[PDB]
């Protein structure tokens, strides 16, 4: 798994390759990680299928009843803190790396990392899942602050690009999501659209 | 916690004359890695106290979480009376004791700083429950780098101005980039006085790599 | 232990605190640990104290042997060579960890030597339980071509660091400064731990001690 | 620690060591290993000091209630039974004690061995303790239900004093009681040094 | 611990123009006593004497494969051994065994055969040396004898004081540990004789 | 394998006299190789003829010394009066026990005077077997004060010498001359040596410096 | 599980074994000796593992009756104790170790006789009587109680047999019968066994 | 640690970091982890000093004896093997993560790897040590084929200092080292000089 | 350790147990008796680990005495065995289980003579014979080659005997005496203990 989202001015984009394993069996080729909590407010799911999943079916519940009472859509900062309960609770009983991301109309676009252990700290962007070691310098060098939506979801494309080449556990599609006060686009990036790097074969 | 995953270095406390500065780096890291590299790892508890932590950073915002509602509930009552520095480090402590007592610690090494009453109070809390006072403190490898260096300037002058209290703790925290290579070269100082709580920050130390031209 | 070393403009400086422990215990109060190799070459050492003192026995030997075949002053780079070749064979079994300096002719020269056999070639190193208080001090206050004393008071502070900081260092300081023209093996340089004075006499006179048989053999 | 204890035509003889041991290092030479119960029973201590001075002392109280409940003095079948029915519920917890409830009920003179592994058994003569197998040899050689008072004063004596000289465990001084019909005395204390000089190949 | 298999203790001490050295005298195997008259204090020499505490077949073993090597020495030098060189002799031989070591840990004490100074060193079980002014102790009451030790030793003591000083500081010591005992050994080395004693002491 | 325990050192000693009682300990607390601080006495003061010497784990030594103080309240509000001596040793036992399946690592001496004014020494094991004693020492350093104490203040070992009554002014030199011997060899003592001595006038302290390796 | 014991008087010395060789639970034979006679005036008693018992016995053996055929007088009892220990020593740390406990007794026409007890790590030391196997730890006591140095043989027999007696009452294992010998100026001589 | 090298039309750069540590505790904070081997062939060191250190000793040893009895400067190729070699041979007993790179006149600039197990294989560019997982997507994003010798410097510089903020295990100062016929120029980037990225602020 | 054995007759049941309690390697009671009264017509034998024993026994005993009392009639041998499995099985998973081997003799007016065989792990057996302990290893087979259904109570008493001089001569253990008991229409008996 390789994970990433990334703040722009109005909202975020969100990242994921496709690939579940077991060992080193590719279970499926095609999962869907980015999951959406609330109207606009989606998680990024690493680490346990069956601990990622169990955790946001209970956010989705927490958070959808929490939002009827108040008459309001969620904050993203309450999704957020709803996860790092429970991750943070449950820490020795759960495999998860999470990112929370998404807008409200309180603070706009926001990426929250809630990694193994429950902290949670907000982030101009963020990387996680097993595959994201192999993209820490490339982000590192390429990030910019003040880039356009469009600009997040080629950087975001190109970094998961990146690490699904070298990560036996990350491959097969790219999954992208911006998420806007105009609600939520997403797509698919597949076979020839994935960002292209040669190896390098010798001269 | 029985295994942490994100988690800071040392924290670093000395006493002045007016005060208790403290110092902490702003890095998580996740074995090695050098994970989250803007974080806080020093908290206003109230006016008079602070507090630094060393280890599992999800278990510093948890006592974060508790010690702030705490500070909370008692300025509801409006009664004229509120935690001494003292009074922190007290509970801290049996927090601790009974997290351990239970076999589920909270993986932290704290630094509480404070000032009240024209006495400067600096106290350590492990996550065993050991306590105590001391003119400075160091946790982590801050304990054998940084404390025989406060040590050694506290006996020829056991009584520091802020601004010698606060260029003493900035040649610690260069010696300590320089030897732990869990450091990062990006920290906070948190300084009490009469006046309350300041944390500084982002700061970093000048750096010296002259030796690498002398292999010798 | 504390040992440590310097580079300083005309040589080296080496120290060391003079405790040896067994456990939690101290066992000498006044242990020798800056080692004679050659005329111009010192070796502290800390670990295993057989260890250190039949490495550098052994390597001194050797080195002797060297120098009357060649009739020269041996060089510090020869003595490392050897260290770190037999402690490489060992495996890290030989618990010598060492700080090797002398002057040859191609000037002073410093290296830390550990017991699996790597070396650094260094103007300051730190070894022993006490080497990381020892080396704040030279992070802190070290400078490039220090004056003899200057360089001399930077090793004492370095090893009191570890000396008063470490459970496991104690006693004096000695120092050994080796230059061009002179050797000065200073044991102890300084004492900076005294035992208290004793309050009251236990001065047993004769017959105190119960005795069930006696027998005196006289000699020549 | 060496103890051991006997019945005879004038009552229960009980005996023990003085010294307490940490691993090797000798914590003290003069510990109380016979406890009085009431002022006609005694129950001695073996194993770990802190577990059979609680269980004892433990006993010691339910001892006193029965009496106060039921108006007469509890016997030593009961009082044993009684101690052995509290630890029992702690067996393979670590609780470490071999003791010996001795004395004098309607049923005439009266000697239980109770321990931390469940055992309860009445009989003659018991010693328990890591010197116990020496006092066993010299106990077994001289033992005789028809002893008079004197000779198994000296019997106990002797036997404790030799697992003494073995025994790394056990020394210090030997501390004698003899139960009678009326209550349990104190016979003696001496110091192993002063038997040494005493004794007697 | 292999070391307290057996038990046991030695000290030595050193006076003006005097050495002392004490043993207790158990020979036992774990609790049991065996024997209280086994030998830890050995000649080597006329004013040169080695005690080894340990395990027992160790402290036999190192005692005559020393006396095998320092006999060749003796015949072949044309002389009786110094102190220090048989320390180091010692140091050699259990060097030898540094990878699978004896279990013993011995004390000399002697006065040089030629100008009667005092010397006194004891060695680790692989051979490490320590050479000291005052006293040196090994065994199973390490701590014991040098809380006695460091609390009574004065410098420059005559015969009869330090006789006394070294068996109050070995009586006292062994009395604290349950495997140390039976019975105290002293010898007193001086220029013109040695004075053996037995000591009263506990037997338990 | 969390471990909840760790050594923090410290030597404790106390002698009864006829008319008082002495509890001392060094001012050192340690971990691993490293010192905590110079300044961390192992005496408490429990009533105005009773202190308690707490060696060993340090998180212990303080949630039991806490423990006690808030029994010697209980006590005394359902009682009407102040635990006696004796009755702290007794007490200190059960609660000692009541973790004998998780123990306070700590090893503790009570220096005191009991009911008819003279000195009172109970001794402590980790968890609570106890006795009255004549003069104990504990933690750390104790193998190497017991033997010295046996030997001067019990007369052990010694023939034709007269077995007098222990002065004050002697039981304090050897106090000060076994911590100083002691401070020699016991890597965790050290720093300085802190004496409380308890009479019927009350309790007071003398400090004395010890080596700081 | 095998009991050895020997009582030194001044003129003899008397030593007895138990006659049980057993396996798991039963006892497979009762007539077992586990004495070797090494010379005229030298008993080797020997228990421990199986097959270093006599592996280890009857190579001392065989080299203490090569020494009397190469020079024509016997070792005396100290000198075989000593080679004996020398072996068991020298094999302690070799990768034929053996794990022998043992007692020699002799009688030495200069020094009188000997007992010597050995354990299997090789630790020596000569005692006025001695012991072996766990029944050793309720019968040293009976005969430090009893033992003196001028002990006439008679009342060594009888003193052996309140030990044996202590066995039968008092140790778990059933041990029925003794064998026993003494020797003296005269050589090794058998008595009765002692049987119950 | 972190180690890197990369081949030019005729030569090579050879990178490192300047750490050595046990456990967190940094034990010299300016090493030398690029080691000549012959006039115009180094190594990269990765994995234990002592083995690494051990290695490099011989095979600078084996490789003189061999260029003297020819007569005439060794093969880059050679170089590699005779790591290759000891590397494979000793692999239970060694932990050497090494890259040999050089210049000779047969087949000009060459980049080999030889990582722990002890494969040979020769590359365009090498990376090596446990800080070189954080720069895998950087290079091969960055990585073009035919760069100059100063565009292959700043690539190595720049690689390994992303390397260095992230890695904990790596640190201190950059060493460089180019190598081509007209012989071996090596630089120190320190302080200032590292290549710089901000730390993403909100 | 512990020998128990049982065989049962036309009309009577015969029953021997050891009398030593032993710890480490000692015997600290030779007249310990393993045989608990249930009723006028039941023996319950139990051996086991220390503690569990006696407490399973008499907990056992005191029911099966309250069935009694509040009743009129005691417990056949066939219910009291099954009762005594009911608990031993129930416990086996739980917090408590009991480690005791047991064997339970019984005379029932209308069924007969009862011998019943229960392990730890609490499996039931009606046997002719039977015993427990490593006792029963060398035994066992001297039942089966001796025993019928018709055997006299004499001869039973002469074929135990049989057992238990097997067990002097050939187990390693000593167990020199053994309590012996019979059952019939006219209750419980006791015999002579027999004894070497
Ligand atoms: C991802 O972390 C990925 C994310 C997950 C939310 C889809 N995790 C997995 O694929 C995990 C990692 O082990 N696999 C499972 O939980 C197993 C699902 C089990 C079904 C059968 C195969 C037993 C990456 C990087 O780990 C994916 O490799
Ligand atoms: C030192 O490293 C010290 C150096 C040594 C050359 C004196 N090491 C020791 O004291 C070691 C540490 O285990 N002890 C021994 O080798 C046992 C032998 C000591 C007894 C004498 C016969 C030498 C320090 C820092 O470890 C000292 O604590
Ligand atoms: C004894 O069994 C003895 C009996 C005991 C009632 C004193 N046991 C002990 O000494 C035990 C043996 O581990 N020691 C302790 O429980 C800890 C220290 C005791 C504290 C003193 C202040 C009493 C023998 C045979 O074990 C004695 O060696
Ligand atoms: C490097 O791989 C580095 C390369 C080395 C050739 C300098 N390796 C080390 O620093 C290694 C541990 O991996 N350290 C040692 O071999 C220990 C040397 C001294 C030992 C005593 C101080 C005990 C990196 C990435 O591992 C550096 O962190
Ligand atoms: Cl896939
Ligand atoms: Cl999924
Ligand atoms: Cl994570
Ligand atoms: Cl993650
Ligand atoms: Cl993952
Ligand atoms: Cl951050
Ligand atoms: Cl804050
Ligand atoms: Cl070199
Ligand atoms: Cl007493
Ligand atoms: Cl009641
Ligand atoms: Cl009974
Ligand atoms: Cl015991
Ligand atoms: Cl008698
Ligand atoms: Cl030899
Ligand atoms: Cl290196
Ligand atoms: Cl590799
Ligand atoms: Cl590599
Ligand atoms: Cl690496
Ligand atoms: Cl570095
Ligand atoms: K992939
Ligand atoms: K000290
Ligand atoms: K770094
Ligand atoms: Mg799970
Ligand atoms: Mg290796
Ligand atoms: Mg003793
Ligand atoms: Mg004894
Ligand atoms: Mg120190
Ligand atoms: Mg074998
Ligand atoms: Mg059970």
């Amino acid at each position: 798994t390789t994970i990433m989202a990334v703040q722009f001015d109005g909202g975020v984009v969100l990242g994921a390759d496709s690939r579940t394993t077991t060992g080193s069996y590719i279970a499926n080729r095609v999962t869907d990680k980015l999951t959406p909590i609330h109207d606009r407010i989606f998680c990024c799911r690493s680490g346990s299928a069956a601990d990622t999943q169990a955790v946001a079916d209970a956010v989705t519940y927490q958070l959808g009843f929490h939002s009827i009472e108040l008459n309001e859509p969620p904050l993203v900062h309450t999704a957020a803190s709803l996860f790092k309960e429970m991750c943070y609770r449950y820490r020795e009983d759960l495999m998860a790396g999470i990112i929370i991301a998404g807008w409200d109309p309180q603070e706009g676009g926001q990426v929250y990392s809630v990694p193994m252990g429950g902290m949670m700290v907000r982030q101009s962007f963020a990387i996680g899942g097993s595959g994201s070691s192999y993209i820490y310098g490339y982000v590192d060098a390429t990030y910019r602050e003040g880039m356009t939506k469009e600009e997040c979801l080629q950087f975001t494309a190109n970094a998961l690009a990146l690490a699904m080449e070298r990560d036996g556990s990350s491959g097969g599609v790219i999954r992208l999501a911006a998420i806007a006060e105009s609600g939520v686009e997403r797509q698919v990036l597949l076979g020839d659209q994935i960002p292209k790097f040669a190896v390098a074969t010798l001269p | 916690t029985q295994n942490p995953m994100v988690t800071g270095t040392s924290v670093l406390g000395v006493k002045f004359e007016g005060g208790v500065v403290i110092a902490a780096d702003m890095l998580g890291s996740y074995g090695s890695l050098a994970r989250f590299r803007n974080i806080s790892r020093i908290m206003r508890v109230n006016n008079s106290t602070m507090l630094g932590a060393s280890g599992d950073y999800a278990d510093f915002q948890y006592l974060k979480q508790v010690l702030g509602q705490m500070v909370i509930d008692e300025e509801l009552l409006g009664d004229g009376h509120s935690y001494s520095p003292r009074a922190i480090h007290s509970w801290l402590t049996r927090a601790m004791y009974s997290r351990r007592s239970k076999m589920n610690p909270l993986w932290n090494t704290m630094v509480i700083g404070g000032y009240a009453d024209g006495e400067s109070f600096l106290g350590y809390v492990d996550m065993l429950g050991v306590a105590y006072e001391a003119p400075s403190l160091a946790t982590g490898y801050g304990a054998y780098l940084a404390q025989p260096l406060l040590r050694e300037v506290l006996e020829k002058q056991p009584v520091l101005s802020q601004t010698e209290a606060r260029d003493l703790v900035e040649r610690c925290m260069r010696v300590l980039y320089y030897r732990d290579a869990r450091s990062y070269n990006r920290f906070q100082i948190a300084t009490v006085t009469e006046k309350g709580v300041e944390i500084e920050g982002p700061l970093s130390t000048e750096t010296n790599w002259d030796i690498a031209h002398m292999i010798s | 232990t504390t040992i440590a070393g310097v580079v300083y403009k005309d040589g080296i400086v080496l120290g060391a605190d003079t405790r040896a422990t067994e456990g939690m215990v101290v066992a000498d109060k006044n242990c020798s640990k800056i080692h004679f190799i050659s005329p111009n070459i010192y070796c502290c050492g800390a670990g295993t104290a057989a260890d250190t003192d039949m490495t550098t026995q052994l390597i001194s030997s050797n080195l002797e042997l060297h120098s009357l075949s060649t009739g020269r002053l041996p060089r510090v780079v020869t003595a490392n060579r050897m260290l770190k070749q037999m402690l490489f064979r060992y495996q890290g079994y030989i618990g010598a960890a060492l700080v090797l300096g002398g002057v040859d002719v191609t000037g002073p020269h410093l290296y830390s030597i550990y017991p699996h056999g790597s070396t650094d070639k260094l103007p300051y190193v730190t070894m022993g339980s006490g080497s990381l208080a020892a080396m704040a001090v030279f992070e802190d206050k070290f400078r490039p071509d220090m004056e003899e004393e200057e360089a001399k008071n930077l090793v004492s502070e370095a090893i009191a660091a570890g000396i008063f900081n470490d459970l496991g260092s104690g006693s004096n300081i000695d120092l050994c400064v080796i230059s061009k023209n002179k050797l000065d093996f200073l044991r102890p340089y300084t004492v900076p731990n005294k035992k208290g004075t004793r309050l009251g006499r236990y001065r047993c006179e004769k017959g105190t001690t119960a005795v069930l048989t006696e027998k005196i053999t006289p000699l020549e | 620690t060496t103890t051991l204890a006997f019945k005879f035509r004038h009552g229960v003889i009980v005996a023990a060591d003085s010294r307490a041991t940490a691993g090797a290092y000798i914590a003290s030479q003069t510990v109380k290993k016979v406890i009085e119960i009431n002022p006609y029973l005694l129950g001695t201590m073996a194993g770990g000091a802190a577990d059979c001075s609680f269980w004892e002392r433990l006993l010691a109280r339910q001892c006193r209630i029965y009496e106060l409940r039921n108006k007469e003095r509890i016997s030593v079948a009961a009082a044993s039974k009684l101690l052995a029915n509290m630890v029992y519920q702690y067996k393979g917890m670590g609780l470490s004690m071999g003791t010996m409830i001795c004395g004098w009920d309607k049923r005439g003179p009266g000697l239980y061995y109770v321990d931390s592994e469940g055992n309860r058994i009445s009989g003659a003569t018991f010693s328990v303790g890591s010197g116990s197998v020496y006092a066993y040899g010299v106990m077994d050689r001289g033992y005789s239900y028809d002893l008079e008072v004197e000779q198994a004063y000296d019997l106990a004596r002797r036997a404790i004093y030799q697992a003494t000289y073995r025994d790394a465990y056990s020394g210090g001084a030997v501390n004698l009681y003899h139960v009678r019909e009326d209550g349990w005395i104190r016979v003696s204390s001496d110091n192993v040094a002063d038997l040494h000089e005493k004794y007697s190949g | 611990s292999i070391m307290s298999y057996n038990g046991g203790a030695v000290m030595a001490m050193k006076g003006k123009n005097c050495v002392a050295i004490a043993a207790d005298r158990r020979f036992g195997i774990q609790a049991q006593m065996v024997t209280t008259d086994f030998q830890k204090i050995f000649p080597m020499g006329d004013r040169l004497y080695i005690g080894l505490a340990g395990l027992a077949t160790d402290v036999q073993t190192v005692a005559q494969r020393l006396k095998f090597r320092l006999n060749l020495y003796e015949l072949k030098e044309g002389r009786q051994i110094k102190p220090y060189t048989l320390m180091s002799m010692v140091a050699n031989l259990l060097y030898e065994k540094r990878f699978g070591p004896y279990y013993t840990e011995p004390v000399i004490a002697g006065l040089d055969p030629k100008t009667f100074k005092p010397f006194i060193c004891s060695l680790d079980l692989i051979g490490c040396p320590m050479v000291t002014d005052d006293f040196v102790v090994s065994g199973t009451c390490a701590e014991q004898m040098y809380g006695m030790c460091e609390s009574l030793w004065e410098p420059n003591m005559d015969p009869d004081h330090l006789f006394e000083t070294i068996s109050q500081a070995m009586l006292n010591a062994v009395d604290r540990d349950a495997v140390s005992g039976m019975g105290v050994i002293v010898h007193i080395i001086e220029k013109d004789k040695i004075t053996t004693r037995t000591l009263k002491a506990r037997m338990d | 394998r969390f471990s909840p325990y760790v050594f923090n050192g410290g030597t404790i000693l106390a002698i009864a006299g006829e008319d008082f009682a002495i509890v001392a300990s060094d001012t050192r607390l340690s971990e691993g190789f490293s010192i905590h601080t110079r300044d961390s006495p192992k005496c408490y003061k429990l009533t105005d003829k009773t202190v308690i010497g707490c060696s060993g784990f340090h998180g212990d030594c303080l949630t039991l010394t806490k423990i006690i103080e808030a029994r010697l309240k209980m006590y005394k509000h359902s009682n009407n009066k102040a635990m006696t001596t004796g009755a702290i040793a007794a007490m200190l036992s059960t609660i000692l026990y009541s973790r004998r399946f998780f123990p306070y690592y700590v090893y503790n001496i009570i220096g005191g005077l009991d009911e008819e004014g003279k000195g009172a020494v109970y001794s402590f094991d980790p968890v609570g077997s106890y006795q009255r004693d004549s003069f104990k020492a504990g933690g750390s350093a104790s193998a190497m004060l017991q033997p010295l104490l046996d030997n001067q203040v019990g007369f052990k070992n010694m023939q034709n010498v007269e077995h007098v009554p222990l002065s004050l002014d002697r039981a304090m030199r050897l106090v000060k001359d076994v911590f100083i011997s002691a401070a020699e060899r016991d890597v965790y003592t050290g720093d300085a040596l802190r004496i409380c001595i308890v009479t019927k006038e009350g309790i007071r302290e003398e400090t004395v410096s010890l080596r700081k390796d | 599980m095998e009991y050895l014991i020997g009582i030194q008087g001044p003129d003899y010395v008397l030593v007895a074994s138990d006659r049980v060789a057993a396996s798991n639970i039963v006892q497979m034979k009762d007539d077992h000796d586990k004495m070797f006679k090494m010379s005229e005036k030298i008993l080797l008693l020997c228990v421990g593992e199986a097959g270093d018992t006599v592996q280890f016995a009857e190579y001392i053996q065989k080299n203490v009756q090569l020494y009397k055929m190469r020079n024509g007088y016997e070792l005396s009892p100290t000198a075989a104790a000593n080679f004996t220990r020398r072996n068991l020593a020298d094999c302690l740390r070799s990768r034929t170790p053996y794990h022998v406990n043992l007692l020699l007794a002799g009688y030495d026409e200069h020094e009188g006789p000997a007992l010597y007890y050995m354990d299997y790590l090789a630790a020596l030391a000569k005692a006025p009587f001695a012991a072996h196997g766990y029944g050793a730890f309720l019968t040293l006591s009976i005969l430090d109680r009893y033992y003196t140095p001028t002990i006439s043989r008679e009342r060594a027999v009888e003193l052996l047999r309140k030990c044996l007696e202590e066995l039968q009452k008092r140790f778990i294992l059933n041990l029925p019968t003794f064998s026993v010998r003494i020797i003296d100026k005269n050589g090794i001589h058998d008595l009765d066994n002692i049987s119950f």
